[PDB]
């Protein structure tokens, strides 16, 4: 842990991008034998 | 996602870094350059006279790979095989039906000079040889292989067998580490004879010297897991090869399952070259490792843990992987697999079952399933998870950096 | 599912996975080839030069397994069993009633040359032979075939045979870990003996010498695992042959089964040689191993665990099955023949209960659709009570070694 860096703004900007990339995942269908989900079928509050 | 300014002072930057490369190699895109598999038994002195300088070397930490390689290729031409039907593989034509064939119908040259003790080094060896001197040779090439004190597990283990048929203790000495003959694997030519033993034994499943194959086997498929893994993950799911491939849900182990799966390879063929494909040196880099195939490794490997594998408790865990969303993606096709279960009445008396919100999928459908997770807010279920917290917690003995260790820390809390 | 696409590219991928094969071989589809199992004995010095050779050999780790072959032919000739009834089996025709028969009507050759030790290796022994040197010799294949610390226990149990009727003792020396005399399993011609010796005193149970089988016996049902706990899984299910494989509801557990249940195989036959497929090497892979049954193993055995057997708790867990869906299927047998039992007066004096006088309650007797569909009617998904079931039937269990059913079954229910 680096000495001289801005420890809570740094923190705070890494736990929004790893709690972006870990709460969506990036599932889809890869494979399929001729039937396969065409995926783009809450209100407020709930995150991106 | 090309340009990328930064606001500021709206100047361009060039998102770069290091290169990485080392491409595989297959089998095929091989045997179009040469079209033999040359074996440098680089001189032919005697049998007798190596027969000899082997059964002392042995008892000392300098017997010369040179003269095993030759030991062995004078032991070995029992052309003791007959085809019932034909062999090919890449082109090579081995051999065609009723035909007689041995262990080196696969390209023998010689090569550079000097070698080492002249004469005879000692004479009072017999022929006690074809019997088990070789045998023992090849075994070796096995417990050269581990690191860990399971080795002079299966070198207990692997020197009863010469006791069969002949019997007599073990010759060595030293502990091991790689030092004591484990050199042997590095020889180019060794493991090209111990490749040719193994594949022709294969062949010939049947033969009295089929025995062989005790240290000669750990070769078919070196360096060749996910390939592997991958039937494992069938078996464990009672899915099909090409339903399996389906539920396949994030880029790489799409790309590594592409990949692994590049036609006219001879993957799937009963005996081919394609096994050997690393100790033949048909390959110095392979397409089915567990290492370019990371994410595949990663995924079949948490999938089958949670499946209940006891194989799968001690997989090493791949860095450089997406960990969440690989495991998320197995996580979902666990929970499928394991809610909804294939039962179906198989057998009957005259009678039989005719048997045709928010409550997950029927079946083991891909696409039903994906739907229901996209309802579910792309965000595993509370059951879902309680169902992974059942498959790890009471497991133990949990190596560090297993995809094990890995899970049940993931879901054990 | 033949054709897999590539979505994002519109592709061709052809999901392939490494071969694997070795058939099983069965015991008809072999006496379809020769007619004759041969013993190459290929010496024959003489009987008393021989009884030497080993009493010594034996005292030291280097008596020859080709000696004992020798030595047991040479002590084994008691033609000494009348038939009551025929004898055959697979074609060859072994003898016919009233007939007089020894261990060795089944098929001897020789071969091969240069001995060991020359003339008379010690003239000191005497014709306390048939009595029990033999017994003792085809004990040692029993203590051989295991691994375990248990391997002492059976030798000293095994030992107090020989005093029998001469009382004897002790002869070797090295632990065990096959290397001292266990090689022994591994001579083509020593099995097909202790096999000989096993099939012979089974068919003349009552015989004096049939004392020999006690190490003899293992022989029997060699690598038959499978199609065995098949009859332990009727018998704690008190269900019928039939019955019982109706209740069978995975694919392989079928497949396995019909593997196992292929006809002209005398599985079901009084004294056949079908028993010894193995050891008599009429086949080399085995279609009732628990290794090519591996399903019907897992099943059959986590089936009787949670129907109370004891043998199960050690039974191991076979790799490379469909665990959750076998499993399942299982529960739902067990939860089945658990909660129905098996009432029913048998006696009476003059006066007997005259028996047939909730939705979502289980079905009352054990047909296998009734039950299927009180299953389909669950959602597919087994009741909080069928899963109370199991956790009763595995906590307080103990003593559970790694990889057997047991230890599987209660960390899958025990919590």
């Amino acid at each position: 842990q680096p000495d001289d860096i801005e420890y809570t703004s740094l923190t705070t900007a890494g736990l929004l991008y790893a709690y972006a990339v870990g709460s969506s995942a990036d599932l889809a269908q890869q494979f399929c034998v001729g039937d396969n989900k065409y995926t783009p079928d809450l209100t407020t509050n709930a995150p991106p | 996602s090309v340009t990328v300014k930064r606001i500021i002072d709206n100047t361009v930057i060039v998102p770069k870094l290091p290169a990485n490369e080392d491409p595989v190699e297959y089998p095929a895109d091989y045997f179009r350059k040469s079209k033999e598999i040359p074996l440098y038994i680089n001189t032919t002195k005697s049998l007798s006279d190596l027969r000899g300088y082997v059964y002392q070397g042995l008892k000392s930490g300098n017997v010369s790979i040179i003269h095993v390689n030759s030991y062995l290729y004078g032991a070995l031409k029992d052309i003791r095989g007959k085809l019932d039907k034909d062999w090919s593989s890449f082109g090579i034509n081995i051999g065609k039906a009723g035909d007689t064939i041995g262990i080196f119908d696969l390209v023998s040259l010689k090569a550079l000079d000097g070698v080492l003790p002249d004469g005879v080094s000692d004479a009072s060896r017999t022929s006690a040889d074809d019997k088990w001197l070789p045998l023992y040779l090849l075994g070796l090439y096995r417990v050269g292989r581990t690191q860990m004190p399971e080795y002079r597990k299966k070198l207990m283990d692997g020197l009863t067998n010469q006791c069969k048929m002949i019997n007599e203790q073990f010759e060595p000495l030293v502990p091991e580490g790689r030092d004591i003959f484990d050199v042997w694997g590095n020889d180019s030519n060794y493991t090209k004879i111990v490749a040719a033993v193994d594949m022709f034994f294969h062949m010939f499943k049947k033969h009295e010297c089929a025995s062989f194959r005790y240290g000669t086997i750990v070769s078919r498929f070196k360096d060749c897991a996910a390939l592997a893994t991958f039937g494992h993950l069938c078996k464990i799911t009672g899915m099909s090869t090409e339903d399996v491939t389906t539920w396949i849900l994030n880029r790489e182990v799409a790309d590594e399952m592409v990949q692994m799966m590049l036609p006219g390879q001879e993957i799937d063929k009963a005996d081919s070259y394609m096994p050997y494909l690393i100790d033949f040196g048909l390959s110095s880099k392979s397409p089915y490792s567990s290492v370019k195939n990371p994410a595949f490794h990663f995924w079949g490997q948490l999938t089958a843990l949670l499946l209940r594998s006891t194989r799968a408790r001690n997989a090493r865990q791949p860095d450089d992987i997406e960990y969440t969303s690989l495991t998320t993606a197995g996580l979902l096709y666990a929970y499928a697999v394991g809610s909804s279960a294939d039962l179906a009445q198989q057998f009957c008396v005259g009678d039989n079952k005719y048997t045709p919100t928010n409550a997950p999928p029927q079946g083991r459908d891909v696409v039903e399933w994906l739907g229901w997770f996209e309802d579910q807010n792309r965000k595993p279920t509370p059951d879902m998870m309680q169902y992974a917290k059942r498959a790890v917690m009471s497991l133990q003995g949990l190596r560090e950096k297993t995809i094990g260790k890995y899970a049940k820390s993931e879901f054990d809390k």
